């Protein structure tokens, strides 16, 4: 067989010094002289250990170095497709992605693992939604209660007649307790009329009591927030816009690359700019600040953004999987071996043992909001509410100087 | 959908142009209740009809689809003395079909007569469950015994206010009414200023009294309603409720499909399988009515199909977490020489983002006092008191 | 959470004289309680524990900026009166 | 062993719970920042442009803090309007708080618990004060047993309470003939977890008095006895023991941080304000 | 709470709403700028020393709805403070042993016990967890 090096799945150790062997729950990676026999494990390798067992046969691992995975470069492979295309090899299992190019010239067996391009993008310090005219209780309330102002002042103006106290002043009353107080105002002094504003403030008390407990919920639980919806968001698609241009840099080699590179090459002229040489170095780039997106698998981000980065890293969508494609093990394309290791794996998922070992190294920690300490400018709920306040007493303004005029 | 009265197929379109394709579609209409009938035309059309004229373009084509006989996916099954297949997979078996186009769970017992391909999607099991709808508000945070006693208080503290005004060493009777009702409502009426430090010496406390009972209001509202959040949701599998049915809690799924199998390979998995074997639905359908109908507690099927019924009735909610991830697929027989090609060109559509667009079109973008009368409730009170202040 | 749950005991050799006729007063102790009162002296007293997440018991500590604003406001009382005092006879 | 079992009591009672926000520094101490202020204003007051005196400068001073709705009179001129002004700054502040502060105390309440084990006076004084607490057990068992042995004075009482078996026991604590109910540990534990609703739990939050341990009794000098014993000791060491209980002793209603559910206060709760004003 | 740009932004709210009364009503068929400066400071600080109200039936409208701003400001403020005081400090506490920095060791944490004692018997004779 044929394997590279991974972090979560298959794992590379130096061998023990005492006994110059492997440790148990191991199994000896040559690393092709041939010296320095090491020692190999992770998620990746305990499938081959139990498909050995089923079926039947001696094996011996082998580590490639002549590239890292498939590039056809003049009609010519290289890395693990570089290999079993050129019968030094019969099987390739560990992090390999199927795709169109790759199953011409190769098999697969059924995958096990689903994975896809996805995005990875660092949180924010703190946010909380703006909620313009923080709901109370959705807008219906707005609109019924100021009906009921109206209906209610006749009902006073009622009692005024059988008795200036006009409608402008004693409306003005009526309204003022519910915002609380401290505006100066003129109450009537008709004994049975002053009784109706006592009930009326038993509506005021309550209402702003509920209110202002009711808005404590819509900002003490919180969801947080998305940015930049997906791969076809229009930040990305033409990077050549105003303000400091993004930065994607996606590792090159593999499927992550060759899929943009045929379907989106205004990206790639861009992009190609901002390289990664390798996976851990790009994420000290990305806390850091030097980008701010990266473009690779999904199940090697989300097991890199549970992890420990799981603090304030995260995928964009929720975990959202772009053109979704499994891992797989590959095969000779006649190598009589498909029809019994295909089974082998539907057996696997027939019984709950792939969720076990999916949970023994696949694990996390991080998945929950901030404290919020901003009650940042970006509210603009009612300072909106205030302009468009401001243009409706203009309007009517113009009336003093229409009306006398006329 | 049946079709038009001189048969032609009826002719709609999505939110922008865009004709839904739509394909004649021959089978049986009543299901066959026990009352079986002929084969009537109509017509078929979605998400994976969608697929087969894409798939006719590259492969050269002259398709024609029948609805299935019975109704069920496909299950072995011994019969009075060999074994065989029901539903589809025995008619793909039989030679009245040679390829199948529909929802099909890849497992293993299927893998043994035919091939697969390549999936469609990737999905799990979930379960699905009704919702609890939550509780007016008004007179949430007290007790009926509290109103009748705070409101007591008022007036029981004001006549001290007088027999303190009559024996100074400039207050009436009715003005201290209103002082001691003012300040609870928070209310300029009137005046109320009283004078001697003993009278005064209550006024000092008293408005403070306001404070304490208005503050404790608000921190109920906000430690009622944060803190609702009843006790509910299953949790998946492995919850105690499904390892030990209380016969209260009735579960059951759709006959033969493939939660059948699921539930019967695994041995510690027998005593939910003997449980529900009195309860399967023969539909996909129907249980999901019934559910609505408060029939029938619980309902494991297929994540795809929940999903998207959870996104269009918006009254049902899924939950749990996903225990069993198996695509679906394309099957046909271990011989047809189109094995190579059907399984190559899906992949050929997920690299290039086709398969995204149908998921937008069909799957994704389909989603779903008192006290107010209190202010009224006062009007009489004027019109009772409208002659009484005339006499007086 | 425990995860492996065991117990101490008292350990002899093996056949002594002793193997039945110790049990006896151990697992008699623990119906009179007297288990108990070694427990209360010896194991559980006085102590600072979790006390539940987080009280809230304001003072000083925290609350203490605003009290120095009016005490701010008293010092620009003086000067505010000086320059309102000496503004009247400018008229 | 031995544990008791008593209804959630409705939700915790909490008296004396208004003054928790703050602390008696403050208080003693903003008071008398008032007095020297309102001295301050009668210095303030004292030139220019009606005879304010120290006798209101309290009673208006004393009404903002205490929100609003307090008729008075207000100062005259210029100079001494800035500094009733920046005053109300400083009431809406110690409103603001308190109130943000006074259910952000209430949310994380502690359950109020009712009695703490068998040594309580409630126990030993079956009704001596209180009106008749009502307890028992199911006979013919151990925990009756260990009961008469030491408790001779509590067992003559509590004949009169006995049930027949843990479901009709059960029954009786919802509809209040019975509240308390005092039975082997190990069952108790298993029923509070697996009930709807999760209004029972047991006091002390696992809490056992005299602790033995169950056992697979074998015939007097058994040859077997050498070896069973070892076989279960190895069942440790597996974890097999440590996840089977995980299938069969689990429930739903945890019993963690003590959740209340709402406390719906009544008149009790608040005993001291109405206390203030007497 | 708030912030300090918040503060500011009201700070020169408050003038600039309170000048545009005396612009309403002065050129319109009795006030003065104390009183616009006193009435806008009224209103929000919540406090009954403002005394001159606004005469006319353009003045009342914005100044009415500037009553309205005062609700938010304050009861925002109360509702923010609330989330300082009910939400608890975030961390990581360990749990248990299957918690996957047990079962995956890193460099950042390190394992004691007590020599030759029970601990290093159970640990020592698990192959799975034989990994630490
Ligand atoms: C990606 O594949 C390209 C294809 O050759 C590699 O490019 C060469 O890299 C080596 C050094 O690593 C040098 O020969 C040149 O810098 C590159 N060009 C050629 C023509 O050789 C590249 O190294 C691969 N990326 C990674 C990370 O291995
Ligand atoms: C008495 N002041 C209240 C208030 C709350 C928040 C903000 C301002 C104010 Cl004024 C009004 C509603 C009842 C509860 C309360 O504390
Ligand atoms: C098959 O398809 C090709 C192009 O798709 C077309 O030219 C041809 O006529 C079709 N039929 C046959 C029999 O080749
Ligand atoms: C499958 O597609 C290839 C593409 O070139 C074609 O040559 C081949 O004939 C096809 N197979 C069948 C059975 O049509
Ligand atoms: C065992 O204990 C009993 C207690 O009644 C005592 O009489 C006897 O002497 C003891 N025997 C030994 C061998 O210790
Ligand atoms: C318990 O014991 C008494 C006598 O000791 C016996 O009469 C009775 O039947 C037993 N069972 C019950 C449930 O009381
Ligand atoms: N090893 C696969 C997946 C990882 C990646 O895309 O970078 C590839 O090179 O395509
Ligand atoms: N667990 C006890 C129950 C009887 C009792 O509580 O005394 C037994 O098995 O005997």
């Amino acid at each position: 067989v044929a394997t590279l090096e991974e972090r979560p799945f298959v794992i590379v150790e130096p061998a023990d010094p005492i006994s110059g062997t492997c440790i148990r729950d191991s199994v000896p990676c040559r690393s092709q002289p041939r010296p320095e026999k090491r020692c190999c494990k992770g998620f990746c390798i305990d499938i081959l250990k139990r498909l050995a067992h089923t079926i039947g046969f001696s094996y011996d691992l082998y580590l490639v170095t002549n590239g890292k995975h498939g590039k056809k470069i003049d009609g010519v492979w290289n890395g693990m497709i570089g290999e079993v295309f050129y019968q030094r090899a019969d099987m390739a299992i560990g992090s390999l992605t199927i795709n169109e190019e790759r199953s011409e010239i190769v098999d697969f067996s059924v995958p096990f693992v689903e994975t896809g391009i996805s995005v990875m993008v660092a949180r924010s310090n703190g946010t909380v939604s703006p909620s313009a005219f923080l709901e109370p209780y959705s807008p219906a309330v707005w609109v019924m209660m100021f009906v009921m102002c109206l209906t209610v002042v006749a009902v006073t103006v009622f009692i005024f007649e059988y008795l200036t106290f006009t409608i402008g002043k004693s409306i003005w009353l009526l309204w003022a307790l519910v915002f609380n107080n401290s505006v100066p105002v003129e109450n009537p002094r008709g004994t049975t009329s002053k009784i109706m504003v006592l009930v009326w403030a038993f509506f005021a008390v309550i209402f702003l009591a509920s209110y202002t407990a009711n808005l404590a919920a819509f900002m003490i639980q919180e969801e947080y927030v998305d940015t930049v919806s997906g791969l076809s968001d229009r930040k990305f698609q033409r990077p050549q816009e105003q303000y400091p241009p993004l930065k994607f840099g996606t590792v090159p080699n593999g499927s992550t690359e060759k899929n943009i590179r045929s379907n989106y090459p205004d990206m790639h002229s861009y992009m190609v700019r901002y390289n990664q040489p390798r996976v851990e170095e790009a994420l000290t780039q990305l806390k850091a600040g030097k980008l701010d997106a990266f473009i690779y698998d999904a199940a090697v981000l989300n097991y890199m953004a549970r992890k420990d980065e799981g603090c304030k890293l995260v995928t964009i969508g929720s975990g959202k999987v772009f053109a979704t494609t499994g891992y797989g093990i590959a095969l000779h394309k006649g190598s009589r071996w498909k029809r019994p290791i295909d089974l082998a794996l539907l057996q696997f998922l027939g019984d709950d043992e792939i969720e076990m070992l999916e949970r023994l190294w696949l694990s996390g920690i991080c998945h929950e909001v901030m404290s919020s300490k901003l009650d940042i400018d970006n509210m603009a709920g009612v300072f909106y509410m205030l302009l468009v306040a401001m243009g409706l007493s203009l309007l009517v303004f113009a009336w003093e100087h229409l009306v006398y005029w006329r | 959908k049946p079709t038009l009265s001189d048969g032609t197929c009826k002719e709609e379109f999505t939110v922008n142009g865009d004709p839904v394709k739509k394909v004649i579609c021959t089978g049986p209409n009543d299901t066959s209740p026990g009352s079986p009938r002929h084969t009537v035309p109509q017509c078929c059309y979605g998400f994976c009809i969608d697929l087969l004229i894409k798939l006719a373009r590259t492969m050269n084509f002259t398709y024609e689809v029948h609805l299935v006989a019975d109704g069920k996916f496909g299950t072995q099954e011994r019969v009075n003395n060999k074994k065989e297949w029901n539903g589809m997979m025995g008619e793909l078996l039989s030679g009245q079909a040679d390829m199948i186009v529909a929802p099909l769970t890849i497992n293993n017992e299927r893998a043994q007569y035919i091939e697969f391909s390549k999936p469609f999607k990737y999905q799990g099991l979930t379960i699905l469950v009704k919702k609890e709808i939550p509780r007016d508000s008004f007179m949430q945070p007290f007790q009926s015994t509290l109103w009748l006693l705070v409101g007591l208080s008022v007036h029981v503290v004001a006549v001290m206010l007088y027999l303190l005004d009559r024996f100074s060493p400039a207050l009436t009777l009715s003005s201290a009414m209103w002082f001691s009702w003012g300040v609870l409502l928070n209310s300029g009426i009137g005046e109320g200023a009283p004078r001697s430090f003993s009278a005064r010496i209550l006024g000092m406390v008293w408005a403070g009294f306001a404070m304490i009972i208005v503050a404790s209001y608000t921190a109920n509202l906000a430690a009622f309603l944060v803190l609702d959040r009843p006790e509910e949701r299953i949790t998946g599998i492995n919850d105690p409720r499904l390892r030990n049915p209380s016969d209260k809690f009735i579960y059951a799924t759709v006959k033969q499909s493939s939660v059948d199998i699921y539930f019967r390979r695994q041995v510690e998995l027998s005593t939910m399988y003997r449980h529900m074997e009195k309860h399967n639905y023969e539909s996909a359908a129907e249980a999901i009515q019934a559910v609505r109908d408060n029939k029938l507690h619980a309902f494991i099927w297929d994540s795809a199909v929940l999903e998207f019924e959870a996104s269009q009735k918006c009254d049902l909610v899924t939950t749990g977490e996903l225990f069993f991830r198996s695509g679906f697929g394309i099957g046909m027989r271990k011989d047809s020489p189109w094995k190579q090609n059907v399984s190559l060109s899906i992949l050929k559509s997920h690299e290039n983002g086709f398969m995204e667009d149908l998921d937008k079109t069909w799957v994704r973008y389909q989603e779903c006092m008192l006290v107010a009368g209190g202010i009224v409730a006062g009007i009489f009170l004027i019109f009772i008191e409208i002659a009484y202040k005339r006499h007086k | 959470e425990l995860f492996f749950r065991s117990g101490f005991g008292i350990g002899m050799r093996k056949d002594s004289p002793w193997k039945q006729n110790v049990s006896l007063s151990i697992l008699k102790s623990h119906e009179n309680g007297f288990m108990e009162d070694l427990d209360k002296t010896w194991v559980r007293y006085q102590e600072c524990d979790s006390r539940s997440n987080a009280p809230a018991t304001l003072t000083f500590e925290n609350m203490a900026g605003v009290f120095m604003l009016v005490a701010g406001g008293i010092v620009a009382g003086i000067f505010l009166i000086f320059i309102e005092i000496a503004y009247k006879r400018h008229k | 062993g031995i544990s008791v079992m008593v209804s959630r009591s409705n939700g915790t009672v909490s008296p004396s719970a208004f003054l928790e926000p703050f602390s008696a520094d403050v208080w003693v101490m903003m008071f008398v920042m008032l007095l020297i202020v309102s001295a301050v204003a009668v210095f303030v007051f004292e030139y220019f442009s009606p005879s304010f005196t120290i006798g209101k400068a309290i009673w208006l001073l004393w009404g903002l803090v205490f929100n609003n709705s307090v008729p008075v009179q207000n100062p005259k001129g210029t100079t001494s309007k800035i500094m009733v002004s920046v005053w109300a700054f400083f009431a809406v502040i110690f409103l603001a708080s308190y109130t943000a502060n006074l259910a952000a105390f209430m949310i994380q309440e502690e359950y109020v618990d009712q009695v703490s084990g068998l040594s309580d006076k409630k126990f030993q004084r079956p009704n001596d004060f209180s009106p008749p607490f009502r307890f028992g057990t199911v006979p013919n068992g151990s925990t009756e047993r260990n009961i008469r042995n030491n408790y001779a004075e509590m067992h003559a009482y509590m004949g009169k309470f006995n049930q027949r078996g843990v479901d009709d026991a059960l029954l009786s604590l919802k509809t209040g003939k019975l509240d308390a109910f005092i039975y082997d540990a190990a069952v108790l534990n298993y029923m509070a977890g697996r009930d709807e609703g999760c209004k029972l739990v047991t006091i002390g939050s696992g809490k056992v008095f005299a602790s033995t341990g169950y056992g697979i009794a074998i015939q007097k000098d058994s040859g077997w006895k050498r070896q069973v014993d070892l076989a279960i000791l190895q069942l440790f060491g597996d974890g097999e023991m440590e996840e089977l209980e995980a299938l069969w002793l689990t429930g739903i209603c945890h019993n963690e941080k003590n959740e209340v559910m709402s406390s719906q206060l009544d008149i009790d709760n608040m005993a001291g304000v109405f206390y203030m004003l007497g």
